C-alpha cells in the first residue's frame, strides 16, 4: 500500500516541519517558505500491512498555479493545517476545504490539523470552534506541535489508519 | 554630503520601479518553476524527494 | 498630503530593505531551478525539449 | 544515423536562443527577456547518407558560476559562440567563454564564431575582417548571421554539423 498525501494551509502554519517531524524526527526553527514542490516518505506497520505515506509539500499560496492539479492528483489523504496562534490561517480553511475538494479524489480522508500547539499562550483558535467546524464537514481534527512533537505521529498515523480502512 | 528633498524623491521612485521589474521577474521565475515541476510530476516525481535518492 | 522628507526617507529606506529581500529571494529561486535542472538534465532530459513531446 | 550535441554560448542579449528558434522552428520573436533555465531544440539534416539529428542547446549567457554548467556541456560535439556586432563588449568577451568551453569540452571540439544581428549593421561595432582573423587564429569557424531576417542561419549550424561529421566519420 502507497498512500500519496498532500499538505494544505497557509504560508507559515507549519506545513513543511509536519513533515520534516513526521518523515526525519527533524525540524528547524528557521524554515522559510517552500519553492516547488517535494515529499517525503514514511512507512509503518499497519496490523500485519507495511504502508507506505508518500507525503507532498509546497508552499500554501492561495493564488492560481500550473502544479495545482498534478499535486492534489491521486491524493488519498489531506492534512489541512492552520496556525492556531494566527486567527486568519483558520479564518481561510474552508477556502482550502474548497480547493481539496475541486481537485481531489471523492474518497480522501481529510483531517484539519491546529499546529503550534506549543504557543498555548498566544492561541488565537478556540479547540472547540474547530472541533465542530470539523464535525460539521466530515473531517478529522487534532492539534499538533511539529516544534514539541505533541500529536504529530498520531495525526498522520490516523489519516493513514482511516485510508487504510476504506482500501 | 546630505541629499535634497527631491535627490531623495528621485530615489525613491528609482526605486518603486526597481520593485516592480523585481516582482515581475520572481513571478516568471516562480512561473518557469511550476511549468517544470507538472512535467517533472507527471514523468518521473522521484526527482523531488526528500532527501534525493538517484 | 504632501509627504515631508523624513516621511518620504521612510519610505525609501523600507524600499531598500524590500529589495534586498527580492533580490534574495530570486537567488534562491535561481538556485533551486539550477538544482532541480540538474536532476532534471541526468534522468530525464527530454522535459526540456521545446516544443515539449510528452 | 547519428545525434550530435551542439551549444549556444556567448553574452546575454546576442541572440542565442533566437538563432535556435530560426534553425529549428523557424521562428522569432522581439521578446527581450534573458532565457531561464536550460532548453534543446532538435533539427535532423541529411550530411551525404546519413540522417543527422542535431541536438541544439540553449541557457542564459551568465559568466557566474552555475550548477547547471557541467550537464550543459557534457556530451556536446560542437558550439556555436555567438556576439552581437553592434555590442563590442560582447565581442571582447569571447576568450572568456572559450576559456569556459575547453574547461568542459575537449580542446579539438567543432566551434563556430557567430557575428549575430547582421540586419542591425548599420550599427556595427565589430569589423568582420576583425572576427574573422581571430576565428582563423583560433582554429575557430565564422559567420555573421541574423535570426530576424535568416541570413546564413542555416549555413551556420549546417557548416557546424558538416565539420562534425566529418571529423566522426
Ligand atoms: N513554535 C512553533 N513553531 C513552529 C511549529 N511548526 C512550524 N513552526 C515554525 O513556524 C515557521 C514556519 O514553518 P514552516 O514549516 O516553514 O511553515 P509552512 O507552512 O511550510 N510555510 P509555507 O507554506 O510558506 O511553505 C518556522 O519558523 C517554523 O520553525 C510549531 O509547532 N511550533
Ligand atoms: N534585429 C535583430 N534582433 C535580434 C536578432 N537576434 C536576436 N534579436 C533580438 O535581440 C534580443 C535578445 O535576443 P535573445 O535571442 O533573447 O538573446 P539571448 O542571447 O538568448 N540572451 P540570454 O543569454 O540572456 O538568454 C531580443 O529582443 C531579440 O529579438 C537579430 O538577428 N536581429
Ligand atoms: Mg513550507
Ligand atoms: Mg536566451
Amino acid at each position: 500500500f502507497v498512500f500519496k498525501v498532500v499538505l494544505i494551509g497557509e504560508s507559515g502554519v507549519g506545513k513543511t516541519n509536519l513533515l520534516s517531524r513526521f518523515t526525519r524526527n527533524e525540524f528547524s526553527h528557521d524554515s522559510r517558505t517552500t519553492i516547488g514542490v517535494e515529499f517525503s516518505t514514511r512507512t509503518v506497520m499497519l496490523g500485519t500491512a507495511a504502508v507506505k505515506a508518500q507525503i507532498w509539500d509546497t508552499a500554501g499560496l492561495e493564488r492560481y498555479r500550473a502544479i495545482t492539479s498534478a499535486y492534489y492528483r491521486g491524493a488519498v489523504g489531506a492534512l489541512l493545517v492552520f496556525d492556531l496562534t494566527k486567527h486568519q490561517t483558520y479564518a481561510v480553511v474552508e477556502r482550502w476545504l474548497k480547493e481539496l475538494y475541486d481537485h481531489a479524489e471523492a474518497t480522501i480522508v481529510v483531517m484539519l490539523v491546529g499546529n503550534k500547539s506549543d504557543l498555548s499562550q498566544a492561541r488565537e483558535v478556540p479547540t472547540e470552534e474547530a472541533r465542530m467546524f470539523a464535525e460539521n464537514n466530515g473531517l478529522l481534527f487534532l492539534e499538533t506541535s511539529a516544534l514539541d512533537s505533541t500529536n504529530v505521529e498520531l495525526a498522520f498515523e490516523t489519516v493513514l489508519k482511516e485510508i487504510f480502512a476504506k482500501v | 554630503r546630505s541629499l535634497t528633498y527631491e535627490e531623495v524623491l528621485q530615489e525613491l521612485v528609482k526605486h518603486k520601479e526597481l520593485l516592480r521589474r523585481k516582482d515581475t521577474h520572481i513571478r516568471e521565475l516562480e512561473d518557469y518553476i511550476d511549468n517544470l515541476l507538472v512535467r517533472v510530476m507527471e514523468e518521473t516525481p522521484s526527482i523531488l524527494r526528500v532527501p534525493y535518492e538517484p
